RNA sequence: GCAGUCAAGCGUUCAUAGCGACAUUGCUUUUUGAUUCUUCGAUGUCGGCUCUUCCUAUCAUACCGAAGCAGAAUUCGGUAAGCGUUGGAUUGUUCACCCACUAAUAGGGAACGUGAGCUGGGUUUAGACCGUCGUGAGACAGGUUAGUUUUACCCUACUGAU
RNA sequence: CUCUUAAGGUAGCCAAAUGCCUCGUCAUCUAAUUAGUGACGCGCAUGAAUGGAUUAACGAGAUUCCCACUGUCCCUAUCUA
């Protein structure tokens, strides 16, 4: 129901130690609204948030003199991405305010399936636009302070290109690099506030997750076997089995164990078996470290899945 | 099932002593100076614990 | 169609399973071995806290290697499958920190369950003995 | 009545020990405790026979008897099958089996008017069973346990069996038997439920640590 | 060694030793066991532990039901392939050695046994012989 | 490194069951150091493998005593060194850390035992690569790789043999 | 804006044959790994023909893991010249 405190009184005073204090006091009570979350939500259901204070305080310095901010999102899921309190946050001081929150990275879908997510939109009264009411198909970069905004990864480092396009701040691998909030400077009329990392939480498709598909890091993960199977349960294996050229299995276990449409346990214990990385100890499939090089995969653009905005559908994408 | 009247008597021979704090040896409670030659004939004696 | 066998009144299911939720709630324990309250030391300059042998890990107080240290220390919580390892709030000025642990301990024979329980960790002041116009 | 004992130290009374409605027997460990749950509860009636088929102590897994018939394996030898016909009567028919298989007590389920046996026994023991015994077969399962004598006990009057057994299987058994029976545990929540007891018409006996909500489903099922 | 042995046995040839890896008949999803202890077993410099049938031994699972794998287990070895030498004299041996899963009071985990079985350890571990179907 | 003496106190009360500060007395040469007597016309220099023997400041095993010893389990102490004191991952390792069994997985010495007994992973010649330093030749107790391990037929000792 | 007389480590890469602290931290492999692999990088002291980065094939090159194999080992025995 709430994301994001509120900022108010700024005064332009005095006391350097106690304007962060009453940031302090604003985050006090913003840790006291998460954590009673837990007893409510049962008690095993949390949430992705940022534990650091420094982190949100470095937020605080970048949207209030920013004045304008754009908010990044992919499309590939905008449902858990979509930030639920920016509208009832900057509305209130009376100045230059009203983000007008976007979607992005629009290239990695194909035609007819855009129109399929711009009319989630035609009912609820929501702005919008497409950029990696009818006339609009797709506009490229053509289309006082401001800020861009973004989950982590969405491409906040990678659209600072968007203005002059020479790579003035590093785009990496990892999500966790972006921190110590970077300014950019051009055309003497506009700057920009270029955010510190983010993440946001969430009390909606908490434990059973397929957010990890550009939030968190893939390689310190202990699971491995949760989005692995959300990955095994989608894609059809008659593209996997067309794409890789590996022949797995034929899904002997027809009964109630296991079904169609495997998991991921089966699916993977005859692929390490072909690209030969074995344990340290006994010749067997290293399913925690064939994962990893799945889901890279999946998660840097060599497979693709978008999802459906609303409601139940069983197979929205076409490939 | 000890009927005091012979708990005195097992006490005697059990409970009723006085033990070195440098040999940890049985002495008879009245005695001072630990009959054994490895001590030294110490005084350093205390009673035997019998309550907590 | 069963009875308990220890309270007796409930019919359980059929799927592999023991005496009742209420027995293996009270009688059955999973988490025996643990100290409840763990001791871990802090300097307020050096801001170096340490397993008890270690060098300093250089981690901020609550951080995501607080679980590896609270999980290195000796336990019995490494043995049985840990999972949802999260930590819960607590006052700052309290100087103590509060997660709960989850553990996969089998059963009778061969039925699993889950368990809800909670480890608190008390800090102590330290001088860092190495650190010491 | 439950008469709780221990064979040595093992709640496992069904191994050790084989009992029916004309005999029982008994395995060389002493213990006279555990021969006190017997020559305590009877008087004169019937026999106790002390032996170890094989020099294996364990008769009730490896043997299969009944009122009328006594199944025996193939390694058994002749010193310990002569005992056994000289101290039982001899209405009981003793026969050394020469089949495949060897622990006769975990694939047969007998009482004196039905049996059930595992899929993949002999055809010819499927009748010589019955020519020794006089009983019927069903040699279908219990609830996938192949293991049939180790999974169900079994009186005339009364059954048994464990936990996982699918109620539809309870009432098919049922179907088959014209017995009732329970999805009961023994020795605290044992599965092995033919061998942590050994029952008749009005004697049932179980382990030290075999409880007393245990009994209470036990002297129900099986007394009536 | 008398961690749920219910009798006491005679001295059989110790076959396979620590390193050893031989299959799983239980029913318990596993296909072999990588020994890496014995219990009993003295010690002598450069000897390494060894077992015999009805020895139990701790292992550790190297194919099936990543449930089970990445832990030791206790476990009893039923089949045994070094010829053995019985009282009554002759010399048996198996065609492979296999062993079982199983709990430190000698319990077991799976319903079953897929093959024969010892003698000399299924009179001593008693809740084996509920479970074998065959004996030798 | 080990031990002892006072004993302010801890020890629900209870200095000393156990521990025990402020001070103070010593032992040891399995640490490191100081020194520089011997050895520079050479005493073959890390570790491991193997093997024997010894010491006790005993980890276990035997008989005993004492406890804040009900039992069970533990700690303190005594006679005692007769008997035993492991398998393994990582590391060249000494050292260390973990898994595991076990009655127990105690410490140590014998030219920091043992290279005409082994090995030669390391270090300590020469080839070569990086980083930092230096103008440079070249340096590094920094990292990496490759790099000849000789002889006993004598005397004694020992094992056996006439 | 400046300071040092010039500039102020861009692209890229990494505890790498270059990283003292260091058995760095996280994940993985293992029952257990100072090893190995991937990732992180204020990097004692990486870095662009004093060439950087990636690279199919090749290698009596250095290294880790696995299947098979076996007296390498458990633990030794025997045979021939
Ligand atoms: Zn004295
Ligand atoms: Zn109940
Ligand atoms: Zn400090």
């Amino acid at each position: 129901d709430l994301i994001v405190p509120r900022r108010p009184e700024w005064n332009e005073g005095m006391s350097k130690f106690q304007l962060d204090r009453q940031e302090k006091e604003a985050f006090l009570e913003w840790r006291r609204k998460l954590a009673h979350l837990q007893e409510s939500n049962e008690d095993l259901l949390l949430t992705p948030f940022e534990r650091n204070i420094e982190v949100w305080k470095q937020l605080w310095r970048v949207v209030e003199r920013s004045d304008l901010v754009v908010q990044i999102v992919d499309a590939r899921n905008p449902l858990l991405f979509r930030s639920v309190d920016l509208e009832r946050y900057v509305k209130e001081s009376d100045d230059r305010k009203a983000n007008l929150l976007l979607v992005n990275k629009a290239d990695l879908l194909t035609k007819k399936q855009r129109i399929a997510w711009a009319k989630y939109f035609i009912s609820k009264n929501i702005s919008f636009t497409f950029y990696s009411v009818m006339e609009k198909v797709k506009i490229l970069s053509i289309d006082i302070n401001i800020g861009l905004v973004g989950y982590p990864n969405v491409g906040k480092s990678s659209t600072i290109n968007s203005l002059v396009g020479a790579k003035k701040v590093s785009v990496s691998s990892t999500p966790g690099k972006t921190k110590h909030f970077q300014t950019i400077k051009l055309s003497d009329s506009v700057m920009l506030c270029d955010c510190p990392g983010l993440v946001f939480p969430n009390f909606a498709y908490n434990k059973g997750e397929l957010v990890c598909n550009g939030v968190l890091p893939i390689d310190q993960l202990r699971d491995y076997i949760g989005p692995a199977g959300l990955v095994a349960e989608r894609i059809p294996k008659y593209y996997i089995e067309a794409i890789y050229g590996i022949h797995i299995q034929t899904k002997s276990r027809d009964e109630g164990g296991n079904g169609d449409i495997p998991t991921a346990q089966e699916l993977l214990v005859a692929y390490a078996r072909a690209r030969g990385y074995m344990t340290q100890g006994y010749g067997s499939a290293d399913e925690p470290r064939a994962s990893r090089y799945i889901l890279k995969d999946y998660v840097n653009g060599k497979l693709l899945y978008v999802n459906p905005p609303p409601h139940l559908e069983d197979d929205t994408p076409y490939t | 099932i000890i009927e005091p009247s012979l708990k005195a008597l097992a006490s005697k021979y059990n409970c009723d002593k006085s033990v070195c704090r440098k040999c940890y040896a049985r002495l008879p409670p009245r005695a001072t100076n630990c009959r054994k030659r490895k001590c030294g004939h110490t005084n350093q004696l205390r009673p035997k614990k019998k309550l907590k | 169609t069963l009875l308990c066998c220890n309270c007796g009144t409930p019919i359980d299911g059929s799927t592999g399973l023991v005496m009742c939720y209420d027995c293996i709630k009270l009688t059955v324990d999973i988490t025996q071995g643990i100290p409840r309250e763990a001791n871990i030391s802090f300097c307020r300059n050096c801001e170096r806290f340490l397993q008890p042998p270690g060098q300093w890990i250089r981690a901020e107080l609550e951080s995501r290697e607080l679980l590896a240290i609270c999980l290195r220390r000796l336990k019995g919580l490494t043995k049985v499958r840990l999972v949802d390892a999260s930590f819960i709030w607590t006052e700052p000025h309290s100087r103590r920190i509060r997660i709960k642990l989850t553990v996969q301990g089998e059963a009778m024979t061969n039925t699993i369950i889950q368990q809800t329980f909670e480890v608190e960790y008390i800090v102590i002041a330290m001088q860092c003995p190495d650190c010491a116009r | 009545m439950a008469t709780r004992t221990q064979f040595e130290n093992s709640n496992e009374i069904g191994v050790f020990s084989k009992l029916t409605n004309t005999y029982c027997l008994v395995a060389v460990g002493g213990s006279e405790n555990f021969y006190s749950a017997f020559e305590a509860e009877l008087g004169d009636a019937i026999p106790i026979v002390h032996t170890t088929i094989a020099g294996t102590r364990i008769i009730g897994r490896m043997t299969a008897g009944n009122r009328r018939g006594l199944l025996v394996p193939t390694q058994t030898t002749d010193q310990e099958l002569q005992h056994l016909r000289n101290s039982l009567p001899d209405s009981v028919k003793i026969q050394r089996v020469e089949e495949r298989l060897s622990a006769l007590g975990n694939v047969i389920c007998c009482n004196d008017y039905v049996a059930l046996v595992h899929p993949d026994i002999d055809r010819e023991t499927e009748e010589l069973i019955s020519d020794v015994l006089g009983v019927e077969v069903f040699r279908q399962t219990i609830s996938g346990n192949i293991l049939v004598g180790s999974y169900c006990s079994l009186s005339n009057q009364g059954g048994l069996v464990h936990p996982q057994t699918s109620v539809q299987d309870q009432e098919e058994l049922s179907s088959l038997l014209q017995v009732p029976l329970v999805a009961g545990t023994v020795n605290r929540g044992s599965s092995v439920v033919g061998a942590g007891m050994v029952v008749n018409d009005y004697l049932a006996v179980t382990g030290l640590d075999t409880t007393a909500p245990e009994l209470s489903v036990i002297e129900s099922i099986f007394r009536l | 060694s008398g961690n749920g042995a219910q009798g006491t046995k005679f001295r059989i040839s110790l076959g396979l030793p620590v390193g050893a890896i031989m299959n799983c008949a239980d029913n318990s999803g596993a296909r072999n066991l990588y020994i890496i202890a014995v219990k009993g077993s003295g010690s002598r410099l450069n000897r390494l532990p060894a077992a015999s049938l009805g020895d139990m031994v701790m292992a550790t699972v190297k194919k099936g039901k990543p449930e089970l794998r990445k832990k030791v287990m206790p476990a009893i070895v039923v089949r045994q392939a070094k010829s053995w030498r019985r009282r009554d004299g002759v010399f048996l041996y198996f065609e492979d050695n296999a062993g079982v899963i199983a709990n430190p009071k000698g319990e077991m985990k799976g319903s079953a046994i897929t093959g024969p079985v010892g003698k000399e350890c299924a009179d001593l571990w008693p809740r084996v012989a509920s479970n074998s179907g065959v004996v030798v």
